[PDB]
């Protein structure tokens, strides 16, 4: 095992939340890794993006709602969730490489989440 | 589309990928209306407006970063005449042609 996630759980309406992905070595994290997430039903959609430029630019309709930090003592990278409501059911997988089409994305086992 | 073409100036023939004057080769299009068009907009693609100026034939930039718009020193730091270039798509199965 070289990658993990850390946090997560039941989502009250309005609550806080805390989430985390991991790597193995600080050349796994060179020199993009981008914050994802899937959906059962919602189309999947990618949560962050710190690109190696030093200039970081979510997207226009995501850049609103997430806050991304990278931590790499645990190689953890915080995520938090506010204020799901009945339509977002969405389940969580950490894949690298989204901006390169479906040819550069790595795929493992990733973790299931269900948003009620 | 005609914006991928040689001789032209534009957001996308200077500012994302160029192209040269001497095309070798083809030019292809699969219908993407049954592929890459979603209800609420295809805002993952992103275009940006301007850079500094004029790129080389197939060159890479993935980098988003600010341009200056007007002419006052950014001196690293974004603010008045230093704008974001990205903007987004919406996309609607009630698009037109153009």
């Amino acid at each position: 095992v070289q990658l993990v996630e850390s946090g997560g759980g039941l989502v009250q309406p309005g609550g806080s939340l805390r989430l985390s992905c991991a790597a193995s070595d600080s050349s796994f994290y060179d020199y993009e890794m981008s914050w994802v997430r899937q959906a059962p039903g919602k189309a999947q959609e990618w949560i962050g993006s710190m690109y190696p430029s030093g200039r970081t630019y979510i997207n226009p309709s995501l850049k609103s709602l997430v806050t991304i930090s990278r931590d790499n003592s645990k190689n953890t990278l915080y995520l938090q969730l506010n204020s799901l409501r009945a339509e977002d059911t969405a389940m969580y997988y950490c894949v690298s490489n989204w901006a390169s089409g479906s040819t550069g994305d790595y795929w493992g086992q990733g973790t299931l989440v269900t948003v009620s | 589309v005609r914006q991928i073409a040689p001789g032209q100036t534009g957001k996308i023939a200077d500012y994302n990928y160029k192209l040269p004057d001497d095309f070798t080769g083809c030019v292809i299009a699969w219908n993407s209306n049954n592929l890459d068009s979603k209800v609420g907009g295809n805002y993952n693609y992103l275009y940006r407006l301007f850079r500094k100026s004029n790129l080389k034939p197939f060159e890479r930039d993935i980098s988003t970063e600010i341009y200056q718009a007007g002419s006052t020193p950014c001196n690293g730091v974004e603010g008045f005449n230093c704008y974001f270039p990205l903007q987004s798509y919406g996309f609607q199965p009630t698009n037109g042609v153009g």
